[PDB]
């Protein structure tokens, strides 16, 4: 009996088997359904995005579809991994501080629907903390929907000092769509949305000074970069480039009043006992599709540094897997049978409902 | 944020330690550990706690992970245990042995009740503590295959 481990991203699904080094299943987390007013699942619909519009049912970390959820999860299993969910234990993920009645309704999905024999849900970024080799340290965890502090001592998360910022991947897309515009370019629907992504993915990077990279980029053509869009056109970006994911240190860019990632992590590590705060400060671990632009790792390591007492020693880590750290995490915890010692069984579901998955998975 | 409605709302509880404490109980390496004054070491094979014979303690294979639980009188009461558990990580450990023995430390905290206190010992990078248990200390060359299946 081989566990099934899904880490359901807001925008990328990433399925497998415990006990694999990588999951077998990546593709986007999307329903496409005819831009002409039946729907097409995955890599499919964004192949056929020329005449689809695209939705995603998970926004910043939460089901907002419960309709296309099952499709997508029906699609990882009988499409992409090709399994019979009823003969194999699951494991989802979840980001911490989503409301309870998220994993209630997972749960009452996986055994109504999938009949699945047993699961549980597991927080995203402790899976990265022990995919790292850790059990002290505090984990940025950042995709495409969410972005999370969550400081983690010896195993245990610490709930007060966990925080959460409604800024990721998807933002830093839309808001690479909306500047693009300066330049005379029109990105506009969910199909275009997707071109810009991949733009956003391929070409930017996070400077390590903004004003100064500002002047250099006003200076000369020195940090443009072109770009062959689906229908040949060629296009240049610039100052974009950077622009960009800067937003994550200053989140004004996009009108939000939060403080940026590198605030948010000084500030979850001040809000921990101060007899462990120099262990946070030396382990923080970077997890995530959002966290592998270039030079974020140098950034955060500066801006920490500026906001940290003088001495504090200080240290990012950035694990070249990072896309898949969370997965990496459920494989083999998963692979472990203490830890599936605590997984939900159906005959459980079947007696308490719902209301169990609190009781169980932490 | 509101915790109290979150899927966090459970964390930092008696109840999520008993659950952990009872997962603990369904590991074979943890009964009759932690027991008198001495140290007891397991290496991680393919996901498994195995217990490495007394006669090798201190010799470490550079390509695997160990876990090694350090027991001792306590300042306060000579005749009371206290615990120093210590996962000790090679240069060359593959992720899955690593991250195992990160959990597994966890659960051996969990099962001693909370007690003992975690030490991360990255070959090269050991602590003062972990020196002082043992030319004792010897580093090996290889070490055990990891347990992942490789995806190509
Ligand atoms: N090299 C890269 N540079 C910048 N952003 C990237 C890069 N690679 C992926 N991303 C972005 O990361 C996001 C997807 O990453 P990931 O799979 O970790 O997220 P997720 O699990 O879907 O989201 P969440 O966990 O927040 O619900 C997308 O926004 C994607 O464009
Ligand atoms: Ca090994
Ligand atoms: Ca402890
Ligand atoms: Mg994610």
């Amino acid at each position: 009996t081989t566990a099934l481990v899904c880490d359901n991203g807001s925008g990328l699904v990433k399925a497998g088997f415990a006990g694999d080094d990588a999951p077998r299943a990546v593709f986007p987390s999307i329903v496409g359904r005819p831009r002409h007013q039946d729907s097409y699942v995955g890599d499919e619909a964004q192949s056929k995005r020329g005449i689809l519009t695209l939705k995603y049912p998970i926004e910043h970390g939460i089901i907002t579809n419960w309709d296309d959820m099952e499709k997508i999860w029906h699609h990882t299993f009988y499409n992409e991994l090709r399994v019979a969910p009823e003969e194999h234990p699951t494991l989802l993920t979840e980001g911490p501080l989503n409301p309870k009645a998220n994993r209630e309704k997972m749960t009452q999905i996986m055994f109504e629907t999938f009949n699945v024999p047993a699961m549980y849900v597991a927080i995203q970024a402790v899976l990265s903390l022990y995919a790292s080799g850790r059990t002290t340290g505090i984990v940025l965890d950042s995709g495409d929907g969410v972005t999370h502090n969550v400081p983690i001592y010896e195993g245990y998360a610490l709930p007060h000092a966990i925080m959460r910022l409604d800024l990721a991947g998807r933002d830093l897309t839309d808001y690479l769509m909306k500047i693009l515009t300066e330049r005379g370019y029109s990105f506009v629907t969910t199909a275009e949305r997707e071109i810009v992504r991949d733009i956003k993915e391929k070409l930017c990077y996070v400077a390590l000074d903004f004003e100064n990279e500002m002047a250099t980029a006003a200076s000369s053509s020195s940090l443009e970069k072109s770009y062959e869009l689906p229908d040949g056109q060629v296009i240049t970006i610039g100052n974009e480039r950077f622009r960009c994911p800067e937003t994550l240190f200053q989140p004004s860019f996009i009108g939000m009043e939060s403080a940026g990632i590198h605030e948010t992590t000084y500030n979850s590590i001040m809000k921990c006992d101060i007899d462990i705060r120099k262990d946070l400060y030396a382990n923080n671990v970077l997890s995530g599709g959002t966290t592998m632009y270039p030079g974020i790792a140098d950034r955060m390591q500066k801006e920490i540094t500026a906001l940290a007492p003088s001495t504090m020693k200080i240290k990012i880590i950035a694990p070249p897997e990072r896309k898949y750290s969370v997965w990496i995490g459920g494989s083999i915890l998963a692979s472990l049978s203490t830890f599936q010692q605590m997984w939900i069984s159906k005959q459980e579901y079947d007696e308490a409902g719902p209301s169990i998955v609190h009781r169980k998975c932490f | 944020y509101n915790i109290a409605d979150s899927n966090i709302a459970n964390l930092g509880t008696e109840l999520e330690k008993k659950v952990k404490l009872e997962a603990s109980q369904h590991e074979d390496a943890w009964k009759g550990a932690g027991k008198q004054v001495g140290v007891e070491i397991w290496r991680i094979q393919q996901f498994k706690v195995v217990p490495v014979p007394k006669k090798h303690h201190g010799s470490f294979y550079t390509g695997d992970s160990y876990i090694v639980l350090s027991t001792y009188h306590p300042k306060t009461n000579p005749d009371k245990l206290a615990y120093d558990v210590h996962f000790w990580l090679g240069a060359f450990t593959t992720q899955d042995e690593a991250g195992t023995a990160a959990y597994k430390t966890v659960e051996l905290d969990d099962y001693l009740g909370g007690l003992p206190v975690q030490y991360r010992e990255v070959q090269g990078y050991e602590s003062e503590r972990f020196l002082s248990l043992f030319g004792g200390l010897r580093i090996l060359d290889g070490g055990v295959e990891t347990g992942f299946h490789h995806v190509e």
